[PDB]
RNA sequence: CGGAACGGAUAACCGCUGAAAGCAUCUAAGCGGGAAGCCAGCCCCAAGAUGAGUUCUCCCACUGAAGGUAAGACUCCCGGAA
RNA sequence: GGAGGUUUGGCACCUCGAUGUCGGCUCGUCGCAUCCUGGGGCUGAAGAAGGUCCCAAGGGUUGGGCUGUUCGCCCAUUAAA
RNA sequence: CGAGAGCUAACUUCCGUAGCCGAGAGGGAAACAACCCAGACCAUCAGCUAAGGUCCCUAAAUGAUCGCUCAGUGGUUAAGGA
């Protein structure tokens, strides 16, 4: 599961650790990170959540 | 330190990145030199400015200045090192180009100059070498003279024209 | 680089001056220029040529063509020469001129299966001061438990024969012209009547 | 439960080494064989690009390594030894150079030998592969 | 789609007949409505504290009994040996929410 | 008949240019010279170098994975310094 | 002050439901603290023959009398034993 | 850790003491009873952490900032020298 969404991080030039950083620093993102990856199999909410965590390090 | 400089009246330099150009009476001669270091001349006289005092970055200015100095002067006024052999025998003549010496051994001893580089011998005991790159003026002056190193005892084999040398004694 | 090809005849007693000599008689008939291997049309320059011609009937279509291609007879034997561009066909006598020193390449005479004290000069043991190992054997075979290894390469009871092999230097004493014959000094290797080859010294000695 | 996909791809990519180090650029290439950079869909199959390296004669060695780094390699006979080759005139057959690093890095299974396959350096400037149409990446990584 | 988070329901944009670990509401009766952290629907998707605005319903279906499974224990030298059964109860549910 | 020569990069070593210290110093940038040793060079193996290489030539496109077949091997016979 | 583990040991760890032991013979291969050979430095090195240290493991390193011997002594040679 | 015996040797021998191993699985230390983390009731394709880690193998910052060492030191000692 990490294995495979840290590559998506990447893919958006994120990674694995800034990102769940970034879906941990909004509260809200609880979901376990099977269905990140399942979401990693669909890249536009992928995406969504990339630039949701994003705006959360900032 | 080092740094005051005299270019002359027939030659020019240019400047790329740390590494000159020079032509003259004899142009060509470039030097390879650090991008690290300021490469610069005012016009009527040059310079090398040091930008930071570090060791290993003060080092490279007085290599550098001492560089410049010999490959600007050397294409303005020259370079010639002449030498004396010594010992029974020891005879030296030019084949064409080529410098035959007779000294001291089996066979002749023979040498090519390498480009740039001219022998001559004007006394049959003299030998003479000419030419810009003082580098390699060096080098062939040194090819000729390890062919016969002064021995300790009594001293045969080539010698830099005015040299003095120590004798061990012996029997 | 160049050369040619032959069978060994037989060897000799010859006297040059007053000097006897053992020659060995190749011969080393014409040889057709086959094919020209060139690299800009086979990556590396060589040529290919034919010995001991054989009966039409006997070839393959696909060789018949082979030499087709060159308008050459077919011949049992090709072979490639590195470096070589000849002229026409190889005749023996234009590559050779009498004294110089030709390598002489031809397969070893196949002993077969041979002992050690046979194959690398073993030594052998006592015929008589007890044993059972009379004689033969190659005794031990390595250390003891560390490397448990017998070495890789370690020599043993084998096929000694039938290898390729080069002898260097061998001299040209005589060159007969018109009957493609050519003697050499000493010995060349194989059975008598196989293949060999004759060609410039691989090392050009001073 | 878990998503898994077919090999349905066949990737392409122009990998250059002038002036990188080696090493660098041999991590960038073998996470792109071993498939890290898409979503590395399955460890059971090699899903990874295949990868062009050009110019690799231009490689860079960031050292003194140039010398002094040694190349043993053992031939099982006895003195068949650490047989050396070491330094820049392994550069006298350079692509076997860089192999080794993404060799050294890509697993030592039946799998991690069968994806070497995809590994093709070229020490030129040039690659026969125009008809695989190879696509450009960048040495930089971020 | 989307799938059932273990650890005890929750979960996002399905609509399936899905097992999951036993719910102490027995029959058909729950009618479970669960809160969700993420929706694609209309394939526009929806995540976060976005998502304890909508929940979805889903009827339950059948209590149940998992497929049996061993629960083996060796240890070398020591003899010991173990052995034990065992099976997992769940309560099956097919998915209608919003 | 052979060990070898020529080549290249090298060990101890010997130097060229040369600073950091307006000297000196083979080195700190740089460069040249130097062994029966390292690489190449000699002879032999080798594309199961599954990374399976090249070249020349031949048979062609048959009938319903199979079958008669081409080019072409083999079986068997007679032998061989194999 | 270190190094190496080749000596006499210490210790008692695997092996007493078996790990054959000293010398020779036969095959070898490796280290280098180098006997010869190659390249050097210094020498109280004139030359020659040396001394001693450095780099160097490609190859090479003899045959006999005494004793089971290893070893050692001796014969007679060696580039060297 | 503290002593004796030993050579301030020993994976040596004999006591005191604490912990582990014996009787101990799981992660780390490439590998490894003893060391460092942590005592396995059962099931899960759930989450936070310990030691230990985050270039590729190989999970996870080619993280950030001031330096330090150009020795592959790192990745095997000392008296002594520079
Ligand atoms: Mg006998
Ligand atoms: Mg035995
Ligand atoms: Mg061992
Ligand atoms: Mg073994
Ligand atoms: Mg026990
Ligand atoms: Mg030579
Ligand atoms: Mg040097
Ligand atoms: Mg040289
Ligand atoms: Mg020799
Ligand atoms: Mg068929
Ligand atoms: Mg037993
Ligand atoms: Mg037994
Ligand atoms: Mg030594
Ligand atoms: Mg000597
Ligand atoms: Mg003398
Ligand atoms: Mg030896
Ligand atoms: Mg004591
Ligand atoms: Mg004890
Ligand atoms: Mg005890
Ligand atoms: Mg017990
Ligand atoms: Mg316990
Ligand atoms: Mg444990
Ligand atoms: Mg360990
Ligand atoms: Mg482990
Ligand atoms: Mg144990
Ligand atoms: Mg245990
Ligand atoms: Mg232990
Ligand atoms: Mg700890
Ligand atoms: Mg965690
Ligand atoms: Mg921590
Ligand atoms: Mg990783
Ligand atoms: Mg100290």
């Amino acid at each position: 599961w990490i294995q495979r969404i840290n590559a998506g991080a990447r893919l958006h030039g994120m990674n694995y650790s800034t990102f769940i950083n970034g879906l941990k620093r909004a509260n809200i993102d609880l979901n376990r990170k099977v269905l990140a990856d399942i979401a990693a199999r669909e890249p536009e909410a992928f995406k969504a959540l990339v630039d949701a965590s994003r705006n959360a390090r900032q | 330190g080092k740094q005051p400089i005299a270019v002359p009246s027939g030659v020019t330099v240019n400047a790329q990145d740390g590494v000159f150009k020079v032509k003259g009476p004899k142009g060509e001669l470039t030097v390879p030199y650090n991008t690290e270091l300021t490469v610069r001349q005012d016009g009527d006289q040059l310079l090398v400015e040091r930008p930071s005092d570090a060791q290993k970055h003060r080092a490279l200015h007085g290599l550098t200045r001492t560089l410049v100095a010999n490959a600007v002067k050397g294409v303005s006024d020259g370079y010639t090192i002449n030498l004396e052999l010594r010992g029974v025998g020891f005879r030296a003549k030019l084949t064409g180009k080529a410098l035959e010496m007779n000294i001291g051994y089996s066979h002749p001893v023979i040498i090519e100059p390498p480009a740039g580089v001219t022998f001559a011998v004007p006394e049959p005991t003299r030998i003479d070498v000419s030419g810009i790159d003082k580098q390699l003026v060096g080098q062939v002056a040194a090819n000729v003279r390890k062919v016969r190193k002064p021995d300790a005892y009594h001293g045969k084999g080539v010698r830099f024209v005015g040299e003095q040398i120590a004798l061990k004694a012996g029997k | 680089m160049k050369g040619i090809l032959g069978t060994k005849i037989g060897m000799t007693q010859i006297w040059k001056n007053d000097r006897a000599i053992p020659v060995t008689v190749v011969l080393a008939g014409p040889c057709p220029i086959v094919q020209r291997k060139t690299a800009q049309t086979d990556g590396y320059e060589a040529v290919q040529i034919g010995y001991a011609p054989k009966a039409e009937r006997k070839v393959n279509k696909p060789m018949q063509g082979h030499f087709a291609k060159a308008g050459v007879a077919p011949t049992r034997i090709l072979r490639e020469f590195r470096g070589f561009a000849p002229d026409g066909d190889s005749v023996n006598v234009d590559i050779f001129a009498e004294g110089e020193k030709i390598d002489a390449t031809g397969t070893s005479k196949g002993k077969g299966t041979q002992g050690v004290m046979k194959r690398w000069n073993f030594a052998g043991g006592p015929a008589s001061h007890g044993s059972k190992k009379w004689h033969r054997r190659p005794g031990s075979i390595g250390q003891r438990k560390t490397p448990g290894r017998v070495y890789k390469g370690k020599r043993m009871a084998g096929h000694m024969g039938m290898e390729r092999v080069t002898v260097q230097n061998l001299e040209v004493v005589e060159i007969r012209a018109g009957e493609n014959l050519i003697l050499v000094k000493g010995a060349i290797p194989g059975a008598n009547g196989g293949l060999v080859v004759l060609r410039s010294a691989a090392k050009a000695s001073a | 439960k878990t998503y898994i996909p077919k090999n349905d791809e066949q990737n392409w990519v122009v990998v250059d080494a002038s002036g990188v180090p080696l090493g660098r650029l041999a991590t960038l290439i073998a996470s792109r064989i071993r498939g890290k950079h898409r979503p590395d869909f399955t460890p059971n199959m090699i899903q990874g690009d295949f990868v062009v390296v050009i110019n690799a004669a231009q490689v860079a060695l960031t050292g003194k390594k140039l010398d002094d780094k040694v190349y043993t390699r053992y031939t099982g006979y006895q003195g068949g030894l650490k047989t050396e080759t070491a330094r820049e005139a392994l550069s006298k057959h350079p692509e076997r150079v860089i192999e080794h690093a993404v060799f050294g890095m890509l697993p030592k299974g039946r799998q991690g030998r069968a994806m070497h396959t995809r590994l093709k350096v070229y020490a030129g400037e040039t690659h026969p592969h125009s008809a695989q149409k190879p696509q450009v990446l960048k040495t930089q990584p971020l | 789609m989307f799938a059932i988070i273990q650890t005890g329901g929750k979960q996002a944009r399905v609509s399936e007949g899905d097992v999951i670990r036993v719910e102490s509401l027995q029959g058909e009766a729950g009618d479970k409505v669960e809160l969700k952290a993420l929706f694609v629907g209309g394939e526009q998707t929806v995540f976060g504290e976005d998502a304890g605005k909508y929940t979805v319903q889903a009827e339950v279906v059948e209590h149940g009994r998992g497929k049996k499974i061993y629960i083996r224990k060796y240890k070398s030298g020591v003899q010991y040996r173990r052995r034990t059964g065992h099976r997992q109860n769940f309560t099956a549910i097919k998915i209608l929410g919003i």
